[PDB]
RNA sequence: AGUCCCUCCCGCUCGGGAGGGAGGCACUCUGGGGGGACUGCCGGCGAUAAGCCGGAGGAAGGGGCGGGCGACGGUAGGUCAGUAUGCCCCGAAACCCCCGGGCUACACGCGCGCUACAAUGGGCGGGACAAUGGGUGCCGACCCCGAAAGGGGGAGGUAAUCCCCUAAACCCGCCCUCAGUUCGGAUCGCGGGCUGCAACUCGCCCGCGUGAAGCUGGAAUCCCUAGUACCCGCGCGUCAUCAUCGCGC
RNA sequence: UGGAGGUGAUUUAAAUGCCAAA
């Protein structure tokens, strides 16, 4: 199936997974600019040394952040698209090899379908899927109310990544589509502001609810 | 339609029902009222030097102790 | 070039293809009806699994000799699904391994060290190393970094 | 909480007054002096005492 | 005839590496490094060599013996040993400075180990506990 | 690991490997002793005190990380069915033995779990990498017989020497393609075995056959802050035989 | 330091005490 040249691939430059360069990737949003790490790096696997320190996740390559985000089950204690998705034993939790392969194949599909650098498309997707205003809850007379507040950039990035991962997880659940194809489809849809993307619709709903309660 | 960037210059304190909200002072970087300093409520971790994207620049948070 | 210079599975495939020319290697008469261990569930699907198993055993003896039946039984075991009970590890059977070793000895590729097990003869070592060299010659045309080794 | 212990302070003050001209603002010198001038056996307690003595020396030299 | 030996440790995996003048051949327990699988493990070992440069890479031979741990633990110990052997063999501080910028752990190691388990559902972990019921 | 000798392989050997013997304590390891971190250094806040916040260097930074040790008392909390013990009872039975039953029953309510409801998979062939512990009423390599479970001999070991002991999740190739199915494996029929004085009530293992509910779960509610949680197997205790458990790795 | 007065306000719903001590 897979050619031997791909099974035994030897890199010679410091670039993401030995296949893509992030030299020409630019971040349009001024707020997310210092929180999307794009430094040159070959292997995106830091062995979880960043979670100890405050704001430590800022200097972690974005591809590894995506890999960590999809390394989960997906629907444990809340419903996504109206269903619990409890993978359990068959879940991808604690298997970083499989998540790495899924991300690699998704990037290949994205590059084939659009002809652009996959990291650029990922950056566009997270830029379009990050909300700008949220709400917090108050209690009065046994009734719950909302009050509009602003979001810090790091939380924006976290929410965007989680929503992309959840949409990809929901698309491949008990259907004929595979995980890599679902991830590529979700990223491409989110990059074009298409309402069929789970993340973009979620962002629109969040901002609408926040606006209607100023 | 795209909001206005603002820069955080001071941290005041935590607030909210469960201590989830922080009150900060920001300076507008762009738009009609560029250069003005107003206070705002923020959800999520934040530090001096961050940049927020406000959707409107006329609402000011009530001062907390 | 030696056995250490090539991936294991490709070498096993090539050796299995080559072993069909040796008259002393023949599947037993009960071969078409058995499983390869109590932890399996269905019969082997390849019509020539016997040669694959024999080639694997030969390469195993090359690398870890001397070795006996019990340790090989440990090697070919695996995890078993037990219905409503949790999965567990189990060993394999003995007849297949013993018959394969006896046939290999009859072919002159291995010999018996008393009280210790079975080891690879010079003839078998040459037989394996020649195929390994051929495979490496084929392989380095597409991976230029292998020319150094 | 890095709160100094009472007996550490007491022994450090006793040592400082007994030999005022024996300790400097260097941690190693005070460590050796504390090792030789008492019967302390724990390496941790020795370090605590030496550190507090160093602080006392630099505080009195400054004149409070 | 220079011979240099270095050691690397990572969560019960121990690697011993020997470096000398050569043609660029690197072997892990006798296997060429270009055939290590899976890919994520192969790239872990190759990073110090790629950082050093091709001229240095083709001028030395390295042989590593590693035991203990798992398939990912063994790769990291080999990586540490190779990095230390490289910085010692060439003995230039520009390369040592470059390694610290890219990954500090290449030279200082990783001291993390497992935490011993405790009662109340001991087999699962030191902190995981049995589900609690009231009625 | 370097050095020497012998034997065997490959591209026929410039070069590259594997065993064995000499030889060595370099490296790993084992275990005695010692060093190392003290808010010690630098900048702020506080009072100039007690301290707090942030940096350098460092394997390690602010109880460095994980454990043992639980004050005066209370809870008429649990235990006289572990042992010790007052009073009351039985004292030819309520004491001591032997045989057969029961604690394993079954319209139903509840606790903690295991296996699943499939592709973030099922099957078949092939390829990789551990640690803690235990062994003479015992662990048993190695050879032979058998399709399997098992059977007949039997080296070494009172153990850093011999054995349990070549883990699984993971990777490569082929079949299945969203279906109550090549998902799930409850229930039942026939046959073959082991332990034991005894296997029906009432044990565990293997082969062929059969093929139940289940297609993600209402109101509610539990655990967890880093080598932690999730996922994956292994060791010991109990033990003639029997682990969906406890304690550990 | 410690006291005495005055004016304002004060975000849904939320009843009961068996068994035993005897
Ligand atoms: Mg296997
Ligand atoms: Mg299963
Ligand atoms: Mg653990
Ligand atoms: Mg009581
Ligand atoms: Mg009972
Ligand atoms: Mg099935
Ligand atoms: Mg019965
Ligand atoms: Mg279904």
């Amino acid at each position: 199936a897979k050619p031997l040249s791909e099974r035994f691939f030897i890199p010679h430059e410091i670039k993401v997974m030995g296949r893509w360069s992030t030299e020409d990737v630019e971040v349009r949003d001024p707020s997310l600019k210092p929180y999307i790490n794009l430094e040159p790096r070959l292997l995106p696997h830091t062995h979880g040394r960043h979670a100890k320190k405050h704001f430590g996740k800022a200097n972690v390559h974005i591809v590894e952040r995506l890999i960590n985000k999809i390394m989960r089950s997906g629907g444990s204690h809340y419903k996504v698209a109206g269903h619990f998705m409890r993978r359990e034993h068959r879940s991808l939790n604690s298997k970083k090899v499989k998540a790495y392969e899924v991300v690699k194949e998704a990037f290949k599909i994205i590059e084939k379908r659009t002809g652009k650098n996959p990291i650029q498309v990922l950056v566009w997707a997270i830029e379009n899927a990050a909300p700008r205003e949220d709400t917090t809850s108050v209690m009065f007379g046994g009734i719950r109310y909302h009050v509009a507040v602003d979001i810090s950039p790091m939380r924006r990035l976290d929410v965007a990544l989680r929503n992309i991962a959840l949409g990809a997880s929901a698309k491949c659940y008990r259907t004929k589509m595979s995980f890599a194809e679902a991830l590529a489809e979700e990223i491409i849809l989110a990059a074009n502001k298409d309402p069929k993307s789970y993340a973009y619709s979620k962002k629109l709903e969040i901002e609408r609810i926040a606006e209607s309660s100023r | 339609d795209e909001g206005y960037p603002a820069e955080v210059i001071e941290i005041i304190g935590r607030t909210g029902t469960t201590g989830d909200v922080t009150q900060v002072k920001v300076r507008i970087l762009e738009g009609r009222d560029k250069g003005r300093v107003i206070r705002r409520n923020v959800r999520g971790p934040v530090r001096v030097g961050d940049i927020l994207i406000l959707r409107e620049t006329e609402r000011e948070a009530r001062e907390i102790k | 070039a030696t056995v250490y210079d090539v991936p294991g599975d490709l070498l096993v495939e090539r050796v299995a293809q080559r072993l069909k020319e040796i008259p002393e290697i023949k599947p037993p008469e009960w071969a078409p009806f058995v499983k390869t261990g109590r932890h399996k569930e269905r019969l082997p699907e390849q019509e020539d699994w016997w040669y694959y198993r024999v080639a694997s055993i030969l390469r195993r003896v090359y690398l870890d000799g001397p070795v006996g039946i019990e340790r090989l039984r440990t090697y070919y075991g695996g995890r078993k699904n037990r219905g409503h009970a949790p999965e567990r590890f189990y060993k394999a059977g003995g007849s297949i391994i013993r018959k394969a070793l006896q046939q290999l000895e009859a072919a002159g590729f291995v010999e018996k060290v008393p009280g210790k097990g079975r080891v690879i003869t010079p003839k078998g070592r040459s037989f394996l190393d020649k195929i390994a060299t051929e495979l490496k010659k084929e392989l380095e045309e597409i991976i230029p970094e292998l020319k150094k080794y | 909480g890095k709160i100094r212990q009472g007996f550490i302070k007491r022994v450090a003050r006793e040592l400082f007054n007994k030999y005022p001209n024996e300790f400097t603002r260097d941690f190693e010198h005070n460590k050796k002096k504390v090792e030789e001038l008492t019967n302390v056996t724990s390496k941790k307690i020795r370090n605590r005492i030496a550190g507090y003595i160093t602080k006392l020396v630099r505080m009195k030299e400054e004149g409070k | 005839m220079r011979i240099i030996q270095t050691t690397g440790k990572r969560k019960t995996a121990i690697a011993r590496a020997v470096i000398r003048e050569g043609k660029g051949r690197v072997r892990i327990n006798g296997k060429p490094v270009e055939l290590v699988e899976p890919e994520i493990a192969r790239f872990t070992i190759l990073e110090p060599l790629i950082l050093a440069g091709e001229e240095i890479w083709n001028s030395v031979d390295i042989d590593v013996k590693v035991q203990g741990g798992g398939f990912m633990g063994q790769a990291e110990a080999a990586r540490i040993a190779i990095a230390r052997a490289l910085v010692e063999w060439t003995g230039d501080m520009n390369l040592k400075e470059k390694f610290i910028k890219y990954d500090r752990t290449m030279l200082v190691g990783d001291p993390r180990r497992t935490e011993p388990h405790k009662p109340n559902r001991s087999t699962k972990g030191p902190r995981a506990k049995r589900q609690k019921s009231y009625r």
